[PDB]
RNA sequence: UCAGUAACGGCGAGUGAACAGGGAAGAGCCCAGCGCCGAAUCCCCGCCCCGCGGCGGGGCGCGGGAAAUGUGGCGUACGGA
RNA sequence: CCCCGGCGCGCCGGGCCCGGGUCUUCCCGGAGUCGGGUUGCUUGGGAAUGCAGCCCAAAGCGGGUGGUAAACUCCAUCUAA
RNA sequence: ACGGACCAAGGAGUCUAACACGUGCGCGAGUCGGGGGCUACGAAAGCCGCCGUGGCGCAAUGAAGGUGAAGGCCGGCGGCG
């Protein structure tokens, strides 16, 4: 029964919800055995980088997101066409491919090309046989270097373009940005409702005419 | 921890803080929210006005981040850049008015609860309030419209 | 590319061809058993286009189901409780007719892997269906690489578990907004995730 | 004058230089092919018409244009997919003529 | 996390997801069809060599059968020949 | 001190006779299924989310989705059986 | 009026969730790593900072489309007078 001011309150414990409690006490345990996974696959894949394929840079979809970039899933094939990879050779080097994804503008396109060309130029090529080097491996002497890369592959950052202070002009200041504003949400309201009733004057007008 | 609790205290009590007369018994009243519209009537109208009934339309499959719009008013806008950002266009001769990115700080449209420093300055952002565009003007500066 | 023209004939069920062909041999089936071997697929370019290929270890059976929705089985249409609840005709099985065909063949020969099956005939009582089963110990399936995944313990009974084509159309899987039902993979596994209370050690 | 992107209006929206490529193969599915069409004309040969498109030509014969596309709508369910088949119909109906005429 | 939210509900009691975002993990593929290849494909029996407690590899049979009512190779929407 | 495994290196007998780009010419798809009506169940899914029975029953620049029924019209996005 | 022949031992406001207020501590227009990751007691503890996504708070209001939080004085001009 309620009691004096209070807060209405619906707990959703009308089921046999004891019947299905998920504890956590294994939490710990999940988090020791996923680490000695992620060891023991560095070490079986090593030198090859134990984060994974690289992924491509993509803008987060909606509104509220469209201001960040994140990995995404693979690089599109018109990103790895314009870089001259084969879509098939592509996973065997490392790099990740996603047939699905579109390129709608060409700065996200060329975005993903250049960090495509600058992993290429990271890439250490052991040959298959090591005794006998072939076209595109490379040299010895880097060989020895290579070393297994801990880490996404070349991070993603969202970086700022820094705009130095400058002298603002009677143009900007006799900008009017809310009055703007108002009117542009007003025009696309009334847009199609204002060709159709200039349609009909034109109509409406014509009759007479003719 | 049970040691702090009434119950220690209420050892040798008989009734056991529920009285003898109306005995602590298992749901007199309805279970949970039962009687808003009844025996209850009095607690949800005095504490509650409003709760029985509907108004306004529906709207099918929302989608928050349609409408995502942070504000910021301009009492906090100087806050977005550094502090040498302000005091080395206040003290600089040629006018040049920095730039606040408020998208950049994670802001949308721009508010104008507050007063700006007697200061120039140059405000990006998708959307501004009419009085913080008219408060923005007062101290020289310029808005920008952003996408 | 004859089984071009069979697929397209195959699509005018109501020209005089095919119905002729319909009607007759909806007779013929009829004279038959519920469950009966049938020598050859009698839509080849059906049934190969469902995984069937004319080679040894592929058999075919034709499956007569009684068409209709369920009823009630309770005595005297008495079901004892609310009248939510007293429903006895007009209520329809969660499955199609065409699963349960091939659920009564699977059961039937259970030491064959039931592939797909697909539609051949009905009339006002009956609907017939021809059921792909492959047998997974013959050595044409076994030694093929493309078929060796059927011969595997975890595809024993598709039919019986909503595996195959059939089946797995009443479990309202399905990708986007239409199919929440499922996300998880099944009907359960999201009531279950839905209706779990993780009590995390720090809360 | 002075003029900004905006989040509203009829130009709404962040700049993006539009890249221009070739269309996905899987957006030409459904484009009828001349090998496709002679199979398709062939079988029409073979199997003629369903009883309810002999009955719609009927009443496109007599011109009742409006009762056709009731009785087709009502068989195929939709007001789209009645007016693909009512136009096929007039089609076949108006091909008739002038096999007829020569 | 969204979220006890959009929504459902004698709109009462009650019920109630998804997308986006951050992570765990990460992997992609194959037919029918349309075609071209002399069925180029497969199963089993008999003999010889090898292996043989996961019954297979090679060779030889004018040995048997399956299969043109379609097996195999190329190829599948990211296009393919 | 035993055994099992894994990772490496050689010989024998087999199989493959293997790719990229630019042009030229060709080819390209799953039907009593979709879709529609109605009934019952089911869902947060609300002029009907999913499933099923019965009836109707496809198309091919088509088809499906685009969370309020419908006509017209642009678009976006996928490519079911 | 009901229970109690007698003795021992057992025997009844708990734990989870949500909310409200009060109090104590930390930081403070911020705060919180809880999920994840890194590095015997220890399943602990330590760390992350381009892991703060995200929650709550920092803005309200309207069914919604939407809008969204002090003024005065001085001087000059235009209009009315
Ligand atoms: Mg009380
Ligand atoms: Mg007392
Ligand atoms: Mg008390
Ligand atoms: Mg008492
Ligand atoms: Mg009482
Ligand atoms: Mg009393
Ligand atoms: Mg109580
Ligand atoms: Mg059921
Ligand atoms: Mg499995
Ligand atoms: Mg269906
Ligand atoms: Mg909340
Ligand atoms: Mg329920
Ligand atoms: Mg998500
Ligand atoms: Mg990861
Ligand atoms: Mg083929
Ligand atoms: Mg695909
Ligand atoms: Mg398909
Ligand atoms: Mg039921
Ligand atoms: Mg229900
Ligand atoms: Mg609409
Ligand atoms: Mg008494
Ligand atoms: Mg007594
Ligand atoms: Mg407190
Ligand atoms: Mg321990």
């Amino acid at each position: 029964a309620p009691s004096r001011n209070g807060m209405i309150l619906k707990p959703h414990f009308h089921k046999d919800w004891q019947r299905r409690v998920a504890t956590w006490f294994n939490q710990p345990a999940r988090k020791i055995r996923r680490r000695k996974a992620r060891q023991a696959r560095a070490r079986r894949i090593a030198p090859r980088p134990a984060a994974g394929p690289i992924r491509p840079i993509v803008r987060c979809p909606t509104v509220r997101y469209h201001t960040k970039v994140r990995a995404g899933r693979g690089f599109s094939l018109e990103e790895l066409r314009v870089a001259g990879i084969h879509k098939k050779v592509a996973r065997t080097i490392g790099i990740s491919v996603d047939p699905r994804r579109r390129n709608k503008s060409t700065e996200s396109l060329q975005a993903n090309v250049q960090r495509l060309k600058e992993y290429r130029s990271k890439l250490v090529l052991f040959p298959r046989k090591p005794s006998a080097p072939k076209k595109g491996d490379s040299s010895a002497e880097e060989l020895k270097l290579a070393t297994q890369l801990t880490g996404p592959v070349m991070p993603i950052r969202n970086v700022f373009k820094k705009e130095k202070a400058r002298v603002i002009t009677e143009e900007e200041k006799n900008f009017k940005a809310f009055a703007s504003l108002r009117m542009a949400r007003a025009n696309a309201r009334l847009f199609g409702i204002r060709a159709k009733r200039a349609k009909e004057a034109a109509e409406q007008d014509v009759e007479k005419k003719k | 921890p049970s040691r702090l609790r009434k119950t220690r205290k209420l050892r040798g009590h008989v009734s056991h803080g529920h009285g003898r007369i109306g005995k602590h018994r298992k749901h007199p009243g309805g279970r949970g929210n039962a009687g808003g519209m009844h025996h209850h009537r009095i607690n949800f109208d005095k504490y509650h006005p409003g709760y029985f009934g509907k108004v306004g339309m529906r709207h099918y499959h929302l989608k928050r981040n349609q409408s995502f719009c942070p504000t910021v008013n301009l009492d906090k806008l100087w806050t977005l850049v550094s502090e040498q950002t302000r005091v080395n266009a206040a003290k600089n001769k040629t006018g040049a008015a920095p730039i606040i990115d408020v998208v950049r700080s994670g802001y949308y449209k721009v508010l104008g609860k507050g007063k700006l420093p007697k200061q120039p300055v140059i405000v990006k952002a998708k959307f501004f309030s009419r009085r913080a565009e008219e408060k923005i003007k007062g101290v020289g500066g310029a808005c920008v419209l952003v996408a | 590319g004859a089984y071009k023209y069979i697929q397209e004939l195959w699509r005018k069920k109501q020209s005089d061809v095919m119905r002729f062909l319909l009607r007759v041999r909806c007779w013929q089936y009829r004279q038959l058993s519920a469950l009966h071997r049938a020598p050859r697929p009698t839509r080849p370019d059906k049934a190969r286009r469902l995984g069937y290929k004319a080679k040894q270890g592929y058999v075919i059976y034709r499956i007569r189901v009684r068409r209709g929705g369920r009823k009630r089985p309770v005595p005297k249409g008495a079901t004892y409780g609310k009248p939510v609840h007293h429903g006895v005709n007009q209520l329809k099985f969660a499955r199609s007719l065409q699963s349960v065909a091939e659920e009564r063949a699977g059961r039937h020969c259970g030491a064959l892997r039931v592939l797909n099956s697909y539609w051949v005939g009905e009339d006002s009582t009956y609907k017939f269906f021809e059921v792909i089963l492959i047998d997974p110990f013959h050595k044409a399936i076994r030694r093929n690489p493309d078929t060796q995944w059927i011969t595997k313990p975890v595809h024993k009974h598709r039919e019986m578990r909503g595996l195959t084509s059939a089946g797995r159309k009443s479990r309202g899987l399905g990708k986007g907004h239409k199919f929440h039902h499922t996300i998880g993979g099944s009907r359960r596994a999201a009531w279950r995730r839905r209706n779990t209370l993780q009590l995390h050690r720090y809360r | 004058a002075l003029r900004y992107p905006m989040a509203v209006g009829l130009n709404k929206g962040h700049k993006v230089t539009k890249n221009v490529s070739k269309p996905r193969h899987s957006r030409r599915r459904g484009r009828l092919t001349k090998h496709t069409k002679f199979v398709r004309d062939m079988i029409r040969e073979v199997c003629g018409f369903a009883p309810y498109e002999r009955r719609a030509m009927e009443l496109l014969k007599v011109s009742k244009d409006k009762r056709a596309l009731k009785f087709i709508k009502k068989r195929v369910g939709t007001h789209i997919r009645a007016k693909r088949k009512r136009e096929e119909l007039s089609s076949v109906l108006a091909a008739m003529r002038k096999a007829a005429a020569k």
